RNA sequence: CAGAAGAAGCGCACCUAAUUUCGAAUCCAGCAUGAGAAGC
């Protein structure tokens, strides 16, 4: 930082030859009638003068300025009205960890829909609030067979237990959703059985999974947990 | 070059090879009363953004107020006349969707 | 111990990037809408683990060179303590000399995370058999990390940069065999004093 | 920042998110022109001031080497440059010197060519 | 180990090409203007999935030879983990040795992607019943990818080359039976060292 | 399955040909030269749709024969999935066995495309009322397309040759009623093993 | 405290009756009112009208609505894409939903085609047109009802919208 | 009656009203339509979920050799001996259950819950050492409590 | 201060640019080390 003193501190960096208040070198920022000649004496007229006087020196073809996170506008049709170029804009300033965005109503509408979908899809009817019949051994036999072949998996048994904690009705909803044969694809959400088979047999094992899980929802929680804990040791 | 240096103007000839001008955006609105709704620290604000030489300044109604007290070819047809004429010429099939498309295309290039 | 090497790491994505959500509650809440969520901060920023990627990079490269480097990565394997990867990344005794911060984005999930549709296509029928949705990170997204080596040796920045080239060539995280995770690194190495803060 | 490339003349203005080009043209060696064209890099925009070959002559060469995404100019400058580029290619082929670009480069240059008038503010 | 195969793959597009946009935000943005958007990076380059095409190619050809390969095209079909396709591109036990990159264009979307009008004509009145717009990749556009095979074996470049020929015959992307996606592949293979980055 | 039928079709124009350009930028670039540009590739070669004329041909003659066939030309129609035209050319879930490549020419636009003056004449003054300039493909131009049929059946070559006789008597492309599009197809079919690229 | 929310759509979580919600606590003179998104849209139009200034839907019953939406869902008119896009325009305001159902039902004057998906099955042309008008009337009656009941009606035919 | 349990501190002032967007749960009572926040429902979901869920033979001289070896190639450790001693003090049955749990090879991965041997062992010697650990600890099951404590106290002096 | 190579006229318009399915499934969630030292 080359500094020189005049009858005036002429610091000469690479970001501009600043001078707080006439050297013969190029002067970039002048940190400033008698006043006008001082600027006229400087060769290579300064880019900005940091100061009634401003009106005149603007008309002397010179820029003025009269005395944190980066702010990014996202909102752009303006108008001349009341001299300065301008637009009406109502919006939202958001304060990010390294920036300040200036968003509009469409952003808030987007995040309103994104939050409302989260809100509305958290409670599903009688949470924590005509089933077929099966003997306990038959439930053990069918869950064991459909656990060896990969239909009732540990993720399926886990997600059965989580919904059955939330009541019988949510468990029937989950089992009906997994067994549902989509009319456009002809496919159920069961994981397909491993081992060579035939589509009638595969459909009957899917039906067996539907009836064995549905006959387990009528049982007591502790009895359901003690049936499934022999297969998925977590839950 | 000599005559324009005589007008006190810096000149870089192409046989030769520096300040960092940076246009900035000023909030000028007080971001104290501010909440978090959807994990975003937000504030609904009404303001009047201004584009000044070198600086974009978002500015509250206080701005418009001060500036309010300080301040205060082509033929002609009414808006309804234009809509009625384009309606008639659309149903008489003089003006079409392709004609309106290319008129909008040339109008987006200028007047 | 008088010096400290700060490697500022700036990673730009040259491909889609995925790294799965590890948080169970956040994964479940996002799996109500997208089957493969991307890993996210609570400040809505994308977090890739970075220490394991660098350590794995240096382990395959240094095992290929024929050096005395063990294999952390095998199931419950014990770090020996005598390798260079045990010096730079840790053993059961001493900790690692290099504190490898997470690769955190400078941007937020609205700007860089997209939900994308992926398929499984039947070979003989040539139609969609399965469909799933996965969150990924867009191309050109810029991520930052700062590796802080305490007690810095002379061959520490070279090994970090070699591991950064290996992560550039194999991918950082996620579905690396499909084309995801191809990135580029910029290295602002420095050597600060440990008493920088004491004024 | 602005780079003054200029044989060919051009003004690349690297903003930091784009590479905007002003007046790629040649008034008058083809190989050093091609090397100087390769020196520019992939440009997002090629703005033409006027339809003279001192400021528009190298525009089809830039779409040969696929270094430009959009060629904006004035709607009369474009129509002028239709005749200008076919005449330059007529003279270049007719002189029996090897053509610097082709008529297909002319066509494809007018495929990505947008046109705006005066006092029309674009935002790219 | 100790070497890694690198297959540098260059696509030139012979017929037009369509691979649809997968990202929900980018697709929903572009479906206002065009009814079939093309897959595009955020740096405005065209993205083609390449691992699934190479997998699917080798599964059809090795099932037609009679060599044992599993099917990963059937709905929720578990990979076997024993076949050569499971060794190259992956199973649920072991990851894919071949890290196929995305086919990324050498040029920008405003240079190789065009918007096109497609129709449905009534077979009797020979008159347009439907009109849609789709984005296609122009012919002659060049795409690049790296198939980075770790733990190299002898028949892992040739099968890839064999699969490339299948992708030359059948096509890559979408609309493969309307004539879209006929392409040419040029190959440059190199056995890079696994410790090449260690300086 | 194990085989694949490759039908190589060489089409020679017996009259002018017009397939209109579908690309927006190519039409808007040519709007001051020709009011009806011809669909050309970016490699400057004429590109004709082939799947869609074959389907329309087979649907009209199979509807005339009384064999069960749906209409994929009616607006937003859903292919039935059971008819033979749904087998060869496709349905919403089963896809087309006949992968029908575009008819790319053997020559360039400078050799086969010429710009022409077409007219509308007043019937009572016998005067040129409208003049409009359109491009067309000259007679004798040769176009090539390969139809690759997977899972080949017995009546798949015969139906395609019947459809090609329909396009021979009706026409390919646009302005079919004016005399544009009359062609002659020559077919060389061969059954190739699907594992032919393995080596 | 003055709730400006209809206190319906209240499930029974365990021994608790409740309603998932998102709105605004607009603290005013002694009200501290709880107003929903519709009030905020009004407020945004207030501001974005005032600041610039300085420079008949039918009734069709709820069970008939489920019946008609079910009939149109099984004959491939009200598909899952239609229910999804109707939900996206419904969350964007009721006027955008009027615009969308008008755009989809508008028989184009030249072609004579509406933008619905064609009925699957044997139906006459007059019958097909009456089904299209049924789709317009049923979704136009669904525009009146509030956001929660429309979510319950549409979630039984499109589980992800 | 209405009670707002959501914190009222942070509130913007747009359109001359003090407004604040919230996303919470309007909840019924005997007479209190109360607006309770996200945390309240995490309280009741945790409370309801936790409430609904809350409701052979071998030589001793050979045994000493085996536990020495399996403590020197790190299959058996201080933690294994600690949990073995707790399960021994809770019964014979639960200690057999714990030894079964640790030795159980999962069919999906082929991984047992022991600690891997360090050293250049191949596959079936590691499998034989796992079987050795199984039979050594399950042979220690039948011995009396004083003898098991004196056997384990050489290796894990805390227990 | 940048290119240039028997007549005549015309070389323009219009429509359409939508629809539909799928958005799931599965494995894993272990192990190890340290339990002391010192002052008042
Ligand atoms: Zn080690
Ligand atoms: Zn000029
Ligand atoms: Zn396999
Ligand atoms: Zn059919």
């Amino acid at each position: 930082t080359k500094i020189t003193f005049y009858n005036s501190v002429f610091i000469e960096t690479h970001n501009g030859n600043y001078l707080f208040s006439m050297p013969d070198g190029n002067v970039d920022y002048l940190i400033l009638d008698e006043l006008i000649d001082y600027i006229e004496r400087l060769k290579y007229t300064p880019y900005k003068v940091f100061l009634i006087l401003a009106k005149r020196i603007i008309s002397k073809k010179i820029r003025v300025e009269l005395p944190k996170k980066v702010v990014l506008n996202i909102n752009d049709n303006m108008c001349n009205f009341a001299s300065y170029r301008l637009m009406p804009f109502s919006g939202f300033i958001v304060e990010k960890d390294d920036r300040i965005e200036i968003n509009d109503k469409n952003w808030f509408d987007m995040i309103w829909n994104e939050e409302y979908n989260k809100m509305r899809s958290q409670i599903v009817a009688e949470d924590f609030s005509a089933l077929p019949d099966m003997s306990h051994d038959k439930i053990i036999e069918n869950i064991e067979y459909l656990f060896n072949i990969k239909i009732l998996s540990k993720n399926r048994i886990k997600e059965f237990w989580e919904e059955f904690c939330k009541g019988q009705k949510a468990a029937i909803k989950y089992i009906t959703q997994v067994h549902r044969k989509n009319p456009n694809t002809g496919r159920r959400n069961w994981n397909p059985p491993e081992g060579d088979f035939t589509d009638n047999e595969i459909e009957k094992l899917y039906e067996t999974a539907y009836n064995t899980l549905l006959s387990l929802i009528k049982y007591d929680k502790n009895k359901v947990y003690n049936i499934l804990i022999n297969f998925n040791p977590k839950l | 070059a000599k005559r324009i240096i005589s007008k006190k103007i810096r000149v870089e000839l192409p046989e030769n090879y520096e300040i960092l001008i940076e246009k900035k955006v000023v909030l000028n609105i007080n971001t104290d009363n501010m909440c978090n709704f959807a994990s975003y620290r937000l504030m609904p604000f009404s303001g009047f953004i201004v584009e000044k030489d070198d600086r974009i300044e978002i500015n509250d109604k206080n701005w418009f107020d001060m500036i309010w007290n300080e301040e205060y070819a082509l033929p002609d047809m009414s808006h309804d006349k234009i809509i009625e004429n384009i309606e008639y010429l659309f149903n008489i099939k003089i003006l079409s969707k392709n004609r309106i498309k290319e008129f909008w295309e040339e109008f987006c290039k200028g007047q | 111990a008088k010096t400290m090497k700060k490697i500022y790491v700036t990673m730009k994505t040259l491909s889609p990037l995925y790294t799965g959500e590890v948080r169970r509650e956040d994964k479940e809440a996002a799996q109500k809408r997208v089957n493969f969520p991307v890993r996210k901060t609570a400040t809505n920023k994308v977090l890739i683990p970075f220490k394991g990627a660098l350590r794995s990079a240096l382990e395959i490269m240094l095992k290929a060179k024929g050096e005395n480097v063990c294999d952390t990565g095998e199931s419950r394997a014990r770090p020996c303590g005598r390798c260079v990867t045990c010096s730079l990344f840790g053993s059961m005794g001493r900790a690692g000399r290099a504190s490898v911060d997470f690769l955190i984005s400078n941007d937020t999930k609205e700007q860089i995370v997209r939900e994308s549709t992926h398929l499984r296509i039947e070979r003989q029928t040539k139609s969609a058999s399965d469909t799933f949705k996965g969150e990924e990170v867009i191309e050109g997204a810029t991520f930052t990390a700062t590796i802080t080596i305490s007690n810095p040796q002379e061959k520490d920045l070279s090994l970090i940069q070699s591991a950064l080239k290996f992560i550039e060539e194999n991918g950082i995280g996620g579905w690396l065999n499909k084309g995801y995770g191809r990135v580029s690194f910029e290295v602002k190495s420095e050597d600060v004093a440990t008493d920088r803060f004491l004024k | 920042m602005i780079k003054f490339i200029g044989t060919g003349s051009a003004f690349l203005l690297e903003t930091g998110n784009a590479k905007i080009l002003i007046d790629c043209g040649i008034e008058q060696n083809n190989e050093i022109i091609e090397k100087k064209i390769n020196e520019i890099g992939k440009a997002d925009i090629c703005i033409l001031t006027h339809a003279h070959l001192a400021a528009s002559g190298l525009v089809p060469l830039l779409v040969k080497k696929r270094k430009v995404n959009k060629i904006i100019s004035t709607p009369a400058t474009k129509e002028l440059c239709r005749l200008l580029f076919n005449d330059f290619q007529r003279i270049q082929e007719e002189n029996n010197d090897i053509p610097l670009y082709s008529y297909d480069d002319i066509e494809s240059s007018f495929e990505i060519w947008d046109e705006i008038d005066d006092r029309n503010t674009i935002e790219l």
